[PDB]
C-alpha cells in the first residue's frame, strides 16, 4: 500500500478540473511525508512535472508551492535531467506570470541543479525584461542560484552592479536587489567588489530605507566572509555613534548582535570600549537596552577574557562601571542586562582587583528581585527569568558567595505572589542539587511557608505545591522526619489535584524519599481509571516499597542484610510482574522493565555473595583430600565474577541500547555498571589472584563533577571499598575472613545508598526511529527470496530516520553503522559474510548496496543490524533488526556437472 | 588480444584455451589457473619443455584441477646426438 496512494491521487489527476487536479497536488506532501523513499519521491516528482508542463498557470502555483515545501526531498530525485526539461519547458512560453512561476520554480529547485547553464541564461535574460512579475521572480531565483554558483555569482555581480547603480529601476526594486549581493560571498576578489559596491551605495544614498537594507546586506556578506569583519565591526561602531537616525541604530544594534552570536573572539578591545562609550552617552532608554543586550550576549563568551587581557585598572575600565549604572537603572529590563554583564565579569577571569564587584554583584541580584517579584506581568516573568539564571550562574562560579546568594533567595520567598513562589524554588532546587551543603539550612523555614500555602489562591496553585515539595526533596539531603512527612502529606490530603500527588510521588522516587512515594502511590492505587495506568502504578508502589526495606539496613549486620535483600527481592518481583502487565504494544515499556530487571539481578548478585561470604562459616577449610585454591569457596567465588562480570556487560548493554534519554539517566547507569566492576574488581583482588592485581589505585580518586548528591555518595562509596581494598592487599591468607568482611562490608555501603529513579523511567523527550526497508525483493513473510547459488545476493538496503520532535534534543546522529550477518538455518552458521558500513546521511536518507554470497545449499537468514554513532563519537546500538528469508537453488547444468564430476 | 574487450562477451563453456607464459606465474595464465582450478570436472595440459612440472603446481596446491604432464619436445634425443657425431665426427666436443 505505497503505490496505491500514487495511483490514487494520480487518478485525481488525470481529471479535466482544475480542481481535482489542485486537490491531488496539494495532497502530496502528506504523501511525501508519509513514505519518504525515493522510488516513490523520483515517480511523484515526475507526475508533479508532466502536471506543470500543461497546466492553466494556477496549478503551476500549487506545484510551486508543493515544491516550496518540500525541499527536503529534492536530494532524493534520481531522474533529474527530465524533471529539470520538463520545468525548463515553460520559459519559452509568451505568459509572462507562467515564465515568472517557472523562474520561481528553478530557484526552488536551485539546489539540484547550481551548474545548469540555460537556467542562468534565462534568469539573466528575464532579470532585465520590462514585466514586473517575471522581474521580481527573477530576482528571487538570482538569489537562489546566487547562493551556490560561482560563475551565475561573478556574472550577476557584474549585472546587478549596473542595474543598482543604472538610476533607472526605482528605489524599491533598488531594496529588492541589494540582498542579490548579500548572497555574494563565494571569492575572495567577488567579495572585496561587492564590499566597495556596498560602501558606494551606502555613501551615494543616505536615506532611511536603503541604508538599512545596504547595513543588513552588508553585515550578511561580512558574517559569511570571515576576512574582514572587524572591519564592519568598527564601521558600525561608527554607524552606531555618527548618525542622529534611530532607526539606523536599531540595525546597529540587532547587527551587533548578530555578529556578537557569531563571531565573538573577532571582538577587539578598542571595538568593546567604543561600544561601552557609545552606550553612555546616549539619551534614549531603548537604545540602551539594546546596546547592553549586545554587551550581555558578548559577556557570555572568551570576549571578555580578551578584554581583562594582560598588557590600566580594570575598576576604571568602561564596561564594568556601565555595567554598575545599568544595574542601578530603572527600567528592568536594563537592570536585567547590566546584572548579567556584572555576573559574567564574577564567574569569569579571576584577577584580584576585581573581587569587590562580587558584594556590588549579589547585592543587585536581590535589588533587582525586590522590583520584579510583585509585578506579575510577562516582562517582569522575563526579569525573573534572566535574574535567576544569573542568581544560578553566580553560585556556581563562586562557591564562597553561594551560602550568602541562598539567605537572600530565602527572603524574597517569604513574600511574593504565586507565579513568584515558582522558578525561585527552581533556582533553589538547582543551587541544592549540585551544592548540597546549604540546602539544610533551609529545612523547617520552607515547612512555615508551605503552611502559607495552606491558605493560598487555586490558579497556580497545583505547580506551586510540586514546586516547593521538590525543592523540600531535594533540600533533605540525608532523610525526612516523621514530622515533615505528617505536614506534607496532611496539607495535600487538605487539597490536591490529583495529578500534582504523582508528581510529588514521582519527584520523591527521583531524589531516594520512598516511604512518601509509597504513600503516594497507595494514594493513586486507589485512584486512576485504566488497566495499565493501574498496574503502572502499582509497579511503582511495589518497587517504592522493597526501596524501602533496602533503607532499613544496619552496619555490620549480615542478619538483617539477607533479610532485608530477601523483602526487597520480593517486593521487586511483584513490581516486575505488575511492569510486564502494564506493556502495551502502544508504548512498549522497554527501558523501565529492564532497569528493574537488572535492578533485581544486582541485588541477587548481592544476595549470593552475602551468603557465598556465610559459607566460609558455613562449610570447612576445604575436605579432608585438601592438606593453590582449596574449598568450594573458590569456585563458588569464580562463578561471582561470572555473574558480575555479565551484569556489567548487560548494563552496558542497556547503556548503548536506549540513545533517548538525558545526561542524568546514563550517569545512574553508569553508577550502577561502576558498582559492578567494583564489587568484581574487590573481589579478584581480594581472594581470586591477589598477585597480578599491582595496581593499588594508580588514578584520580577526587575532584569530581558531582552533579547530584546520589553520584558523590556513590563516588564516596566507591572511594571508601577501593581504600579498603588497596590496604588489605597481600597481607593474609587467600581465603581469609577479612576478605569476607570486606565484601560484606560493601555489599552493605552499597546498598545503603538507596536509589535514583531518572528522568528517562518516567518521561521521554526525544524519540529517534530508524526504518531499514530492506529491499531485495522484500519477499512476503515465510516466502524466501531464491537465488541461483552461483552468484551473490546485492542486498540493496535503504533507511529513514524517523524524529518524534524537537529533532535532536541531547544528541544528534552524525553516521550510522548498518551491520549484516547470515545464518544457515538448515537443521559458525554462515558467519563468512559479516559486513559494516558507514552512513552519512543527507537529510534523513540512507543507501548502501550490501552483496551477499550465499554459497553452500540452504536456507540463509540474512540480520541487519543499525549503530548510530553521535557527534561525539559514542556508538548506540538501536535498530529495528530486520530478518529476510533466503532459499538457494541450483542450476540443473551445474547440478549434473557436479553429479558427473 | 586479451581478456580485457572482446573475450568477455564472446566466451563459451566447455573450451580449449591457450594462454600466456608456461612459467605458470605471470601472465592471463595465473587468471584461468585459479578460477577453474576448484573442480576435477576440468583439466589443465602442460606441454612445454624446460619448466619443471611439479615446481609449476606448487603454489597452487592444495588443488584439485586435474593435470596430465604431457611435454612436446623436438630436440634431439641421444641416439641421434650419437649419430650425429658419429657422422661428421670432430677433433673435439664441448
Amino acid at each position: 500500500d505505497a503505490n496505491s496512494a500514487l495511483m490514487e491521487l494520480d487518478k485525481g489527476l488525470r481529471s479535466g478540473k482544475l480542481g481535482e487536479q489542485c486537490e491531488a497536488v496539494v495532497r502530496f506532501p502528506r504523501l511525501f511525508q508519509k513514505y519518504p523513499f525515493p522510488i516513490l519521491i523520483n515517480s511523484a516528482f515526475l507526475k508533479l512535472a508532466d502536471v506543470f508542463r500543461v497546466g492553466n498557470n494556477f496549478l503551476r502555483l500549487c506545484v510551486l508551492k508543493v515544491t516550496q515545501q518540500s525541499e527536503k526531498h529534492l536530494e532524493k530525485i534520481l531522474n533529474v535531467d527530465e524533471f529539470v526539461k520538463r520545468i525548463f519547458s515553460v520559459i519559452h512560453s509568451n505568459d509572462p506570470v507562467a515564465r515568472a512561476i517557472t523562474l520561481r520554480m528553478l530557484g526552488s529547485l536551485a539546489s539540484i541543479i547550481p551548474e545548469r547553464k540555460n537556467a542562468h541564461h534565462s534568469i539573466r535574460q528575464s532579470l532585465d525584461s520590462h514585466d514586473n512579475v517575471e522581474v521580481e521572480a527573477a530576482v528571487f531565483a538570482a538569489a537562489n542560484f546566487s547562493a551556490q554558483s560561482k560563475d551565475f555569482a561573478v556574472g550577476i555581480c557584474n549585472k546587478i552592479s549596473e542595474m543598482i547603480q543604472g538610476l533607472a529601476t526605482p528605489v524599491d526594486l533598488k531594496l529588492k536587489l541589494i540582498p542579490i549581493l548579500q548572497h555574494m560571498h563565494h571569492d575572495a576578489i567577488l567579495a572585496s567588489s561587492a564590499r566597495q559596491l556596498l560602501q558606494q551605495l551606502v555613501t551615494s544614498y543616505p536615506s532611511t530605507k536603503m541604508v538599512i537594507v545596504s547595513l543588513h546586506t552588508f553585515t550578511l556578506l561580512a558574517a559569511s566572509s570571515l576576512v574582514d569583519t572587524p572591519k564592519q565591526i568598527q564601521l558600525l561602531l561608527q554607524y552606531l555613534k555618527n548618525d542622529p537616525r534611530k532607526a539606523v541604530k536599531r540595525l546597529a544594534i540587532q547587527d551587533l548582535k548578530l555578529l556578537a552570536n557569531k563571531t565573538p573572539h573577532t571582538w577587539s578591545r578598542e571595538n568593546i570600549q567604543a561600544l561601552c562609550e557609545c552606550a553612555l552617552q546616549t539619551p534614549y532608554d531603548s537604545l540602551k537596552l539594546g546596546m547592553l543586550s549586545v554587551l550581555s550576549t558578548l559577556s557570555g563568551t572568551i570576549a571578555i577574557k580578551h578584554y581583562f587581557s594582560i598588557v590600566s585598572s580594570p575598576r576604571s575600565s568602561d564596561l564594568v562601571k556601565l555595567a554598575q549604572e545599568c544595574c542601578y537603572h530603572n527600567n528592568r529590563g536594563i537592570a536585567a542586562h547590566g546584572v548579567r554583564v556584572l555576573t559574567n565579569i564574577t564567574v569569569s577571569c579571576q584577577e584580584k582587583d576585581l573581587l569587590a564587584l562580587e558584594q556590588d554583584a549579589v547585592f543587585g541580584l536581590e535589588s533587582l528581585l525586590v522590583l520584579c517579584s510583585q509585578d506579575d506581568s510577562p516582562g517582569a516573568q522575563a526579569t525573573l527569568k534572566i535574574a535567576l539564571n544569573c542568581m544560578v550562574k553566580l553560585a556556581k562560579g563562586r562557591p564562597h558567595l553561594s551560602q550568602s546568594v541562598v539567605e537572600t533567595l530565602l527572603t524574597q520567598l517569604h513574600s511574593a505572589q504565586d507565579a513568584a513562589r515558582i522558578l525561585m524554588c527552581h533556582c533553589l532546587a538547582a543551587i541544592a542539587m549540585q551544592l548540597p551543603v546549604l540546602g539544610d539550612g533551609m529545612l523547617g523555614d520552607l515547612m512555615e511557608l508551605y503552611k502559607v500555602i495552606g491558605r493560598s489562591a487555586t490558579d497556580k496553585q497545583q505547580e506551586l505545591l510540586v514546586s516547593l515539595a521538590t525543592v523540600i526533596f531535594v533540600a533533605s539531603q540525608k532523610a525526612l522526619s516523621v514530622e515533615s512527612k505528617a505536614v506534607i502529606k496532611q496539607q495535600l490530603e487538605s487539597v490536591s489535584n490529583g495529578w500534582t500527588v504523582y508528581r510529588i510521588a514521582r519527584q520523591a522516587s527521583r531524589m531516594g524519599n520512598h516511604d512518601m512515594a509509597k504513600e503516594l502511590y497507595q494514594s493513586l492505587l486507589t485512584q486512576v481509571a485504566s488497566e495499565h495506568f493501574y498496574f503502572w502504578l502499582n509497579s511503582l508502589k511495589e518497587f517504592s516499597h522493597a526501596e524501602q526495606c533496602l533503607t532499613g539496613l544496619q552496619e555490620e549486620n549480615y542478619s538483617s542484610a539477607l533479610s532485608c535483600i530477601a523483602e526487597s527481592l520480593k517486593f521487586y518481583h511483584k513490581g516486575i510482574a505488575s511492569l510486564t502487565a502494564a506493556s502495551t504494544p502502544l508504548n512498549p515499556l522497554s527501558f523501565q522493565c529492564e532497569f528493574v530487571k537488572l535492578r533485581i539481578d544486582l541485588l541477587q548478585a548481592f544476595s549470593q555473595l552475602i551468603c557465598t561470604c556465610n559459607s566460609l562459616k558455613t562449610s570447612p577449610p576445604p575436605a579432608i583430600a585438601t592438606t593453590q585454591r582449596c574449598g568450594r569457596i573458590s569456585n563458588q567465588m569464580k562463578q561471582s565474577m561470572e555473574e558480575f562480570r555479565s551484569l556489567a556487560s548487560r548494563y552496558g548493554d542497556l547503556y548503548q541500547a536506549s540513545f533517548d534519554a538525558d545526561s542524568a539517566t546514563l550517569r545512574n547507569v553508569e553508577l550502577q555498571q561502576q558498582s559492578c566492576l567494583l564489587i568484581s574488581h574487590a573481589i579478584e583482588a581480594l581472594i581470586l589472584d591477589p598477585e597480578s592485581a599491582s595496581f593499588q589505585e594508580y588514578g584520580s580518586t577526587g575532584t569530581a563533577h558531582a552533579d547530584s548528591e546520589y553520584e558523590r555518595r556513590m563516588m564516596s562509596v566507591y572511594n571508601h571499598v577501593l581504600e579498603e581494598v588497596e590496604s588489605l592487599n597481600r597481607k593474609y591468607t587467600p581465603v581469609s575472613y577479612m576478605h569476607t568482611a570486606c565484601l560484606c562490608n560493601a555489599i552493605i555501603a552499597l546498598l545503603k545508598v538507596p536509589l535514583s529513579f531518572q528522568r528517562y523511567f518516567f518521561q521521554k523527550l526525544q524519540s529517534t526511529s530508524i526504518k531499514l526497508a530492506l529491499s531485495p525483493s522484500p519477499r512476503n513473510p515465510a516466502e524466501p527470496i531464491a537465488v541461483q547459488n552461483n552468484q551473490q545476493l546485492a542486498l540493496k538496503v535503504e533507511g529513514v530516520v524517523q524524529h518524534g520532535s524537537k529533532p535532536g534534543l541531547f544528541r544528534k546522529i552524525q553516521s550510522v553503522c548498518l551491520n549484516v550477518s547470515s545464518t544457515l538455518q538448515s537443521k559458525i552458521d554462515n558467519m563468512t559474510n559479516e559486513m559494516e558500513q558507514r552512513v552519512e546521511p543527507h537529510n534523513d536518507y540512507f543507501s548502501t548496496q550490501f552483496l551477499l554470497n550465499f554459497a553452500i545449499l540452504g536456507t540463509h537468514n540474512i540480520t541487519v543490524e543499525s549503530s548510530v554513532k553521535d557527534a561525539n563519537g559514542i556508538v548506540w546500538k538501536t535498530g529495528p533488526r530486520t530478518t529476510i528469508f533466503v532459499k538457494s537453488l541450483e542450476d540443473p547444468y551445474s547440478q549434473q556437472i557436479r553429479l558427473q564430476q | 588480444p586479451s581478456i580485457h574487450g572482446d573475450f568477455s562477451n564472446d566466451f563459451r563453456q566447455p573450451c580449449v584455451v591457450f594462454t600466456g607464459h608456461p612459467s605458470l606465474r605471470f601472465g592471463d595464465v595465473v587468471h584461468f589457473m585459479e578460477l577453474w582450478g576448484k573442480s576435477s570436472l576440468n583439466t589443465v595440459i602442460f606441454t612445454e619443455p624446460d619448466f619443471s612440472y611439479l615446481e609449476a603446481l606448487a603454489p597452487y596446491q592444495p588443488l584439485a584441477m586435474k593435470c596430465i604432464y604431457c611435454p612436446i619436445d623436438t630436440r634431439l634425443n641421444f641416439i641421434q646426438v650419437s649419430k650425429l657425431l658419429k657422422e661428421v665426427q670432430p677433433l673435439h666436443v664441448v
